[PDB]
């Protein structure tokens, strides 16, 4: 075999037992372990673990401090040269070069592979994880001291690396595509007059496109940090989950707009258009992949206000009702559907954040922190490689960029929409559904008539798009 | 057999994530892995009458406002949860109830006003409240620690029965 | 969906880590950093199948070897990318393939050889030369820029078919 340091001179040298590293029932999947035990796995030299890293670096502030993982990497980074063999020491005491076999073995085999895997280590801990930097100083200058005192024409190349993409850090995004995005469309309000944008005025097409734009963008910025721990549930959730935050009030917020638009056009007829126009946006939506955004129409024709309006319904075009239910049908049974239509798409996409949360939520208080064996208390991995499943998911729809090009007043119309104004959360609510009273009364209560409040042509221009350039 | 669509509602926080687990899962497991179907089905005896529990819980998704409505339309009973150190949350199920009232448009739906003690931290709303303001709604009253296991089936079961009786 | 394992080997500098870039993210990366191993994940549909790639990257140089070995054990299909305006790095393809061949030790693994930064004047590699090598290996050859996106999808998706129809 191979003879590996003295673990009296070497920590990670320790072999393994029931005691400090518990493997799952095909390279080897830790269940739970040590601190010690899993730095050496994080970083051990028989095979890739091709999730390791990210799940570490992604989890480790639960179960220790980044002063502390710092020391520990550097520890297994100072790996002792093995003493020299008898073959060695002969050739030593007759004054000739000693071949040194097993040395050069033991640096192919076990230094490298180490070394290389620990310098991996502080790469993506500083590409990645920078926060954690940002909050320590002394963090970053033992970071920059061991980094650039690492000695050797081998590991060079790599050093070298590290030190500029941290100095890159600290001083303060382009996209290719094959063809070019599809002509912006526009309808009854032209460019440059944002006076009259308006849901209806706008072209379904292009407010789906430059919706789906925000909120693919809202999506892409949601950082693992803002996951994990379930800070997004605690006191400090504006703090540690701003952007996640950002979003789902953005969801929010257009979901309570279209009700708005729905129940505060009295007329039935002026009513039917608008909600046909909302089902078309619901349509382009699908077509992009912005399953959010499918959700945020589902959520608005399903409130309380906007579900009971029986007599608009009614008079919806057999096939929008179709295309609705579907919709809908998407989040039946716990979201079945949806995540078998998610697994099989060719993205882009903008997914629905709510079931990640649940899952992480879920996962989170369904698992000990720690399991215990024969007294010890070892880290409870396999609960981190379950949260890191989820956050590696995210990020995984988080590549791909939409080939769609951003109009930049249709966007600001929909980043200052707020259909609240400076009413409270419950108020407006009460009023949406007030207004659902009286645009539709309760039986036996016969329903009223009311004025055409809109000006221009309720024809929708459609969602097909036109080919002209 | 009998399907109840059972609905965890109340602010984030107080607990109702742990409540659904511990109602579900397998006390008697290293892992638990809630991204594998039917962690919110269960099959148990309620008064010797057997029937299936399905617990519509949105724990995490609370800020998700909006969506409430629809989430909530389909449950036939609610569990209406507060954390007994958080008053703000005791507060809140006042709207809760309220608002379910409206989805379901009944003024009378299944629904059981359950206290949850999430941690050790010092308790600030008494039984004695909780159980005056649930005698008020006419419906039942369960504190539970869900860390504990300790009320939980007694708080789903007597939704179960409150839809039964209903 | 099926999940295919694809390795992108070569030797440094021919631009394994900018194709996969512009692959996962289509962005060019313009500065050099020597890679170690970087795996991506790309939920992808290729002739009516969704795909589930993963593309582990690798360093090719010698204080890697070990660790190279390593992932081309796991993978299913091997990318062997050289630049065309460097004769070296096209030398060093023959070492990769024996590498694969060893290591899995088949004489049929499936792999496309890879002509990258095409989209430069300079160039040092005839098509007729590499097209030559990678019809006596048995497989196809692709000549891409990663900083332009040309070819670079038929470069993986290519593979991907080869590893199906195997
Ligand atoms: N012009 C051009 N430069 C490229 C191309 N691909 C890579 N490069 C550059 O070559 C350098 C090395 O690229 P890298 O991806 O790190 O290569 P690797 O060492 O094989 O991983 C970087 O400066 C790249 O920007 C390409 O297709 N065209
Ligand atoms: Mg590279």
């Amino acid at each position: 075999q191979m003879r590996l340091p003295s673990a009296d001179v070497y920590r990670f040298a320790e072999p393994d037992s029931e005691e400090n590293i518990i493997f799952e029932e095909g390279i080897p999947i830790i269940k739970a372990g040590t601190v010690i035990k899993l730095i050496e796995r994080l970083t051990y030299h028989m095979y890739a673990d091709p999730n390791f890293v990210r799940t570490f670096l992604t989890t480790y502030r639960s179960f220790c401090k980044p002063q502390e993982l710092l020391s520990l990497i550097i520890e297994r980074f100072e790996i002792p040269e093995p003493e020299p063999t008898e073959a060695d020491r002969i050739a030593i005491e007759n004054g000739d070069q000693p071949l040194s076999a097993e040395l050069k073995r033991f640096r192919k085999e076990y230094i490298q592979p180490v070394q290389l895997r620990v310098l991996n280590v502080c790469r993506h801990w500083v590409e990645h994880h920078f926060y954690d930097f940002e909050r320590d100083a002394y963090l970053l200058q033992r970071m920059e001291e061991f980094i650039g005192t690492v000695r050797g024409k081998a590991m060079k190349k790599w050093v070298e690396s590290i030190t500029k993409i941290i100095q890159r850090k600290k001083i303060a995004h382009n996209i290719t595509f094959q063809s070019s995005p599809p002509t912006v469309e526009w309808h009854i309000s032209r460019p440059g007059h944002i006076e009259t944008f308006d849901l209806l005025t706008l072209h379904p097409i292009e407010i789906a496109r430059q919706l789906t734009l925000l909120e693919s963008d809202l999506y892409r910025a949601v950082q693992p940090s803002e996951l994990v721990g379930s800070v997004w549930t605690k006191e400090d959730k504006e703090i540690n989950s701003p952007n996640l935050l950002k979003m789902i009030r953005h969801t929010t917020n257009l979901t309570l707009w279209f009700e708005k638009c729905i129940v505060e056009t009295e007329n039935l007829e002026e009513r039917v258009a608008v909600v046909s126009r909302i089902i078309e946006i619901l349509q382009v939506f699908q077509e992009l992949n912005n399953f959010n955004g499918v959700l945020e129409v589902v959520s608005a024709m399903n409130s309380s206000p906007v579900y009971r309006l029986d007599h608009t319904f009614e008079q919806i075009p057999s096939r929008q009702k179709k295309i609705l239910e579907e919709a809908h049908e998407l989040s039946e049974d716990h979201y079945k559907k949806y995540l078998a239509k998610l697994r099989s798409i060719n993205p882009p996409c903008v997914p629905f954040f709510g079931i990640y949360l649940t899952n992480i939520l879920k996962t989170e208080e369904g698992n000990p922190e720690v399991l215990k064996r024969h007294g010890k208390e070892l880290i409870n991995f396999s609960k981190r490689r379950k949260v890191a499943e989820i956050t590696g998911e995210i990020q995984q729809y988080q590549n791909q960029p939409y080939c769609l090009r951003v109009e930049s007043d249709i966007k600001r119309f929909f980043e200052n929409l707020n259909p609240m104004g400076n009413s409270m959360e419950k108020e407006f609510t009460d009023y949406l559904f007030n207004k659902s009273l009286e645009i539709e009364p309760r039986n036996p209560k016969p329903l009223p008539r009311f004025p055409k409040k809109y000006s221009y042509p309720l024809k929708s221009p459609g969602v097909r798009p036109s080919n002209p350039r | 057999m009998t399907e109840y669509k059972l609905v965890v509602v109340g602010a984030g926080g107080v607990g109702k994530s742990a409540l659904t687990i511990q109602l579900i899962q397998n006390h008697f497991v290293d892992e638990y892995d809630p991204t594998i179907e039917d962690s919110y089905r269960k099959q148990v005896v309620i008064d010797g009458e057997t029937c299936l529990l399905d617990i519509l819980d949105t724990a995490g998704q609370e800020e998700y406002s909006a969506m409430r409505d629809q989430y909530m339309r389909t449950g036939e009973g609610f569990l209406c949860v507060f954390a007994i150190n958080n008053t703000k949350s005791f507060e809140d199920i006042h709207q809760y109830r309220e608002q379910i009232k409206r989805v379901k448009d009944s003024d009378d739906v299944p629904m059981v006003l359950v206290g949850n003690k999430c941690d050790l931290a010092a308790r600030t709303v008494e039984s004695r409240q909780a159980q005056d303001l649930a005698r008020s709604y006419g419906i039942p009253y369960i504190e539970t620690s869900a860390k504990t296991r300790q009320g939980v089936e007694d708080a789903f079961y007597t939704l179960v029965r409150e839809i039964r009786q209903h």
